[PDB]
């Protein structure tokens, strides 16, 4: 029922950082968990989805964010890496639950948070 | 597979909103149960509305509603609230990755 | 104009349905009325059906087993027959009616016989 | 609801013969009558007992009191007897009378 | 045999064994069902000397009284009384557990405005029926007393 | 015996001997008395896909019960409505066999779970398969546990 | 009713009589006793030594062709 976040953060371009999502009030293996990015001004983007049994790993046609997204059940924590920083590439970050199969499979958010890609 | 949204409409309250989701390639899925829609507010992350009523309906005002067909969704609502405008998403699903609306903001005068 | 099947024989305790294609004229806009007459006997009204609403309304002076269906996108109007008996071995007549109480009936359907026999 | 108007007839042609719709005590303004032609389909000849529906000839008039209907046929000829039903239409059950196996010499 | 099959010796001793028990059988099953229906005098709310007007029909539930159709088709005095969903007998047999009654006067020709799906002026503001309905409509003329 | 056939995960309890269920009632039914093991895995890696293929099906309406260990491939429309179906489908009537639906990302509760179903005659058989149980020497004339 | 086989033994004779306790012969060689109705028996008036006891002072012998 409550999804919580890391803070903004600032790392120079071309490097990594590792991102996380705590989430609580349901079983971390229950409900799969993604992250989805929107640029300021500019519609959402999906970056990739998680099944609830192992790490989904999706990567999106066409152009490649390249971010890695990884769960640990233990911890219940969401992790996100993303390599090859860029200016295009920062966007509010959004980890999001998802529901029982149907349409969309998904209900709950963390409220989001920057992303700062600078120097 | 890919989709867009209306450019822009601004309405007033009491007013029935229908907004253009415009879907490129494929008229839904083979299942006929897919698509979805979403209320980004300010300070106030997105959150679920209908996704062709397939589950949890309440939660939701029932002046809330719309339909689906095609390559466009029909969005419907009465009786706004002034206060109740935001952009509206109607994420795509099943079919490669899903994206997202281009996004109409409703701009009451007054 | 109305057209039935062709004329049938039967045996006693089977399950039997006969039809009457509507042409000319709307299926909803005019209602069926299901008229058997014994030959070399008085008209009898088995039933009435409603082509809109599917509607089940029978005489009950006696009892056929006359099932009613009528679906609007067909234009067909089916009656179905069972427990086969001497009565219902007789020739049947779908009618056209108005969709008011007047129930005036003169456009028919060319009459089907549903002989009963011991072996049919 | 009972009708028992006329067993059957048997006149000289081209006159004027009547038959008798005995409707049953309860009274009903609204009436039919249609023509039987051997293993034909019949059709209406007289709506609502007054009226004239469209292609039939004048021959047969539909005159009636109260529940009590005649049919007049007028100058019927050898061309046209056959049977001749009556139909009751106010009480739920919509029943036919015995009919007339109109005959002529 | 039998007394073979119960000693398990097919050879049998001289004497009077019980081998097996006889019970009559029952020629047919009869089945009767807890009454749900209750009862009323049907007879009573046909014999209503007034009946409220369209535009504001009197609604009475028919819970907790008979439901007899058995009289209705014995009377013959409804000039329409079309059935829906079963023959009329087999909705008569069948107790109901909730029925509800309109009652309400109508020209013969407005009737069929108040019919299931049925679109007119009697049927979009006097008074509307759901395209799916199983329900029995009952008509008769009352020109002799509402009429004057 | 191997029984091949796709479920939920939660319609995976449904299908037990002495268990009464949607799935258990019209589509698949196992024996009360039946001896043997049902083995479940998730599919949700291999059969669940973003093609989310309908090609598994399951039967929504049967007019009876499943006998226990029967098959039923019948996709004539079931008529729960007084009017005939026609062997088309019509208001009131309803297709006997719903098509699954499932999720790439679907939860583990929801997950496909692969089911294969055991049966074996065991005593009274002559014994056509066996365990490894390496054989020992057989022994005579002594006083020897045999299998 | 219970049913009663009165039998003599297989060798000696297949013949078998049916007795039905504390019922009449109707709900089923025709003879009633208190026991109950009893089949395959022919009553006898004259008096014989007990070979079988059927019961209720009334016994089966198997004799004349037997």
């Amino acid at each position: 029922v409550k999804l919580v976040e890391s803070g903004g953060g600032l790392v120079k371009p071309g490097g990594s950082l590792r991102l996380s999502c705590a989430a609580s009030g349901f079983t971390f293996t229950n409900y799969g968990m993604s992250w989805v990015r929107q640029a300021p001004g500019k519609r959402l983007e999906w970056v990739a989805e998680i099944s609830s049994g192992g790490s989904y790993t999706y990567y999106p046609d066409t152009v490649t964010g390249r971010f890695t997204i990884s769960r640990d059940n233990a911890k219940n924590t969401l992790y996100l890496q993303m390599n090859s920083l860029r200016a295009e590439d920062t966007a509010v970050y959004y980890c999001a639950r998802f529901r029982y199969g149907g349409g969309g499979t998904v209900d709950y958010w963390g409220q989001g948070t920057l992303v700062t890609v600078s120097s | 597979i890919v989709l867009t949204q209306s450019p822009t409409l601004s309405l007033s309250p009491g007013e029935r909103a229908t907004l253009s989701c415009r879907a490129s390639e494929s008229v839904d899925n083979y299942g006929i149960s897919f698509m979805n829609w979403f209320q980004q507010k300010p300070g106030q992350a997105p959150r679920l509305l209908i996704y062709a009523a397939s589950n949890q309906g309440s939660g939701i005002p029932s002046r809330f509603s719309g339909s689906g067909s095609g390559t466009d969704f029909s969005l419907t609502i009465s009786s706004l609230e002034p206060e109740d405008f935001a952009v509206y998403f109607c994420q795509q699903s099943k079919e490669v990755p899903r994206i997202f609306g281009q996004g109409t903001k409703v701009e009451i005068l007054k | 104009q109305l057209v039935q099947s062709g004329a049938e024989v039967k045996k006693p305790g089977a399950t039997v349905k006969i039809s009457c294609k509507v042409s000319g004229y709307s299926f909803s806009n005019y209602y069926i009325h299901w008229v058997k007459q014994a030959p070399g006997k008085s008209l009898e009204w088995i039933g009435y059906i409603d082509p809109f609403n599917g509607g089940t309304s029978d005489n009950l002076k006696f009892k056929g087993a006359a099932t009613l269906t009528a679906d609007t996108s067909t234009d067909t109007a089916y009656m179905e027959l069972s427990s086969l008996r001497s009565e219902d071995t007789a020739v049947y007549y779908c009618a056209r009616s108005e969709y008011d109480p007047y129930y005036v009936m003169d456009y028919w359907g060319q009459g089907t016989t549903v002989t009963v026999s011991s072996a049919s | 609801i009972v009708l028992t108007q006329s067993p059957f007839q048997s006149v000289s042609p081209k006159e004027k013969v009547t038959i008798t719709c005995r409707a049953s005590q309860s009274i009903s303004s609204n009436l039919h009558w249609y023509q039987q032609k051997p293993d034909q389909s019949p059709k209406l000849l007289i709506k609502y007992a007054s009226q004239s529906i469209s292609g039939i000839p004048s021959r047969f008039s539909g005159s009636g009191s109260g529940t009590d209907f005649t049919l007049t046929i007028n100058s019927l000829e050898a061309e046209d007897f056959g049977i001749y039903f009556c139909q009751q239409t106010n009480f739920w059950p919509y029943i036919f009378g015995q009919g007339t196996k109109l005959e002529i010499l | 045999s039998e007394t073979k099959c119960t000693l398990k010796s097919f050879t049998v001793e001289k004497g009077i064994y019980q081998t097996s028990n006889f019970r009559v059988q029952p020629t047919e099953s009869i089945v009767r069902f807890p009454n749900i229906t209750n009862l009323c005098p049907f007879g009573e709310v046909f014999n209503a000397t007034r009946f409220a007007s369209v535009y504001a029909w009197n609604r009475k539930r028919i819970s907790n009284c008979v439901a007899d159709y058995s009289v209705l088709y014995n009377s013959a005095s409804f000039s329409t009384f079309k059935c829906y969903g079963v023959s009329p007998t087999k909705l008569n047999d069948l107790c109901f557990t909730n029925v509800y009654a309109d009652s309400f006067v109508i020209r013969g020709d407005e009737v069929r405005q108040i019919a299931p799906g049925q679109t007119g002026k009697i049927a979009d503001y006097n008074y509307k029926l759901p395209d799916d309905f199983t329900g029995c409509v009952i008509a008769w003329n009352s020109n002799n007393l509402d009429s004057k | 015996y191997a029984d091949s056939f796709v479920i939920r995960g939660d319609e995976v309890r449904q299908i037990a001997p002495g268990q009464t269920g949607k799935i258990a009632d019209y589509n698949y039914k196992l024996p009360d008395d039946f001896t043997g093991c049902v083995i479940a895995w998730n599919s949700n890696n291999l059969d669940s896909k973003v093609g989310g293929n309908y090609n598994y099906l399951y039967r929504l309406f049967r007019k009876s019960n499943l006998k226990p260990f029967e098959r039923d491939i019948s996709t004539e429309i079931y008529q729960a409505g007084s009017t005939p179906c026609n062997g088309v489908e019509g208001f009131n009537c309803y297709f006997p066999l719903q098509s699954y639906g499932f999720q790439p990302t679907n939860g583990v509760g929801y997950q496909p779970y692969r089911v294969v179903v055991l049966s074996f005659e065991l005593l009274h058989a002559p014994a056509t398969v066996c365990g490894p149980k390496k054989s020992t020497n057989l022994v005579k004339n002594k006083c020897v546990n045999f299998n | 009713g219970g049913v009663s086989v009165i039998t003599p033994g297989t060798n000696t004779s297949n013949q078998v009589a049916v007795l039905y306790q504390d019922v009449n012969c109707t709900e089923v060689n025709v003879f009633q006793t208190r026991a109950g109705c009893l089949i395959g028996a022919e009553h006898v008036n004259n008096s014989y030594e007990c070979d079988i006891p059927i019961g209720a002072g009334i016994c089966a012998s198997y004799q004349t062709s037997q």
